[PDB]
């Protein structure tokens, strides 16, 4: 029950982007991929969540349309796929097994990736 | 609503002593299905945040049993009896508002004496 992501993506601003997080040894189609932010010198903030089985997506109102993510059921992999870059995206990011749909639990998140560093 | 309680923030603490953390805000925090949802977690330096779960803190993993908690109303509790020298980590509690809102605890972390 494991996860892997791309390494640091250090570059100048403006260019279109993607980064991937892959789940393995677990039922990847059947738990959402939720996300979190940490910029340099900052706490934690929430980006959104996407369902692997059918791509039902609930992007945070703080980010909606300023972001895009997708998922493929076959290679057990999901991705940020953003249309450009922003100085203010320069952060460590995250992926996880998600909240809700547990037969009970809200929090749920108990399977986690190694992190990735998008950086202008 | 808002960045919820840190309670406490952070102070130099000596090993093997005692601490606790309190999760609260103006929000109602207990839906009528009657569990409270407060959604604790914790994280060491070097990432991987750690299940401390919905019920005013709880868990279902091998994370050390020096961490435990409960509560009521809008105001909920997690406890750190035996503040062990390895736990130089950060404690957080999480919202409940579905697709709306985007908020977590205000950066409560260990410092040493
Ligand atoms: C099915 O739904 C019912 C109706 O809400 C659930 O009842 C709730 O049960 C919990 C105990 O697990 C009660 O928690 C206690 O709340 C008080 C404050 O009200 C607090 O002082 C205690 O520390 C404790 O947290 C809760 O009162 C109760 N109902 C409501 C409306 O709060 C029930 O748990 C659910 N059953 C199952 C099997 O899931």
């Amino acid at each position: 029950v494991q996860l892997v992501q791309s390494g640091a993506e250090v570059k100048k601003p403006g260019d279109s982007l993607k980064i991937s997080c892959k789940g393995s040894g677990y039922k990847f189609a059947t738990y959402w991929i939720g996300w979190v932010r940490q910029m340099p010198g900052k706490g934690l903030e929430w980006m959104g969540v996407i369902y692997p089985d059918d791509s039902d997506t609930r992007y945070s109102p703080s980010f909606q349309g300023q972001v895009s993510i997708s998922v493929d059921k076959s290679i057990t992999t999901a991705y940020l796929q953003w249309s450009s870059l922003k100085a203010s995206d320069t952060a460590i990011y995250y992926c996880a097994r998600c909240y809700d749909f547990w037969s009970g639990y809200q929090f749920g998140m108990d399977v986690w990736g190694q992190g990735t560093t998008v950086t202008v | 609503d808002i960045v919820m309680t840190q309670s406490p923030l952070s102070l130099p603490v000596t090993p093997g002593e005692t601490a606790s953390i309190s999760c609260r805000s103006s929000q109602s925090l207990r839906h009528d299905n009657g569990y409270n949802y407060l959604d604790w977690y914790l994280q060491k330096p070097g990432q991987s945040p750690q299940l401390l779960i919905y019920l005013g803190s709880k868990r279902a993993s091998g994370v050390p049993d020096r961490f435990s908690g409960s509560g009521s109303g809008t105001d909920f509790t997690l406890k750190i009896s035996r503040v062990e020298a390895e736990d130089v980590g950060v404690y957080y509690c999480m919202q409940t508002l579905q697709t709306l809102m985007f908020t977590f605890g205000g950066g409560t972390k260990v410092e040493i004496k």
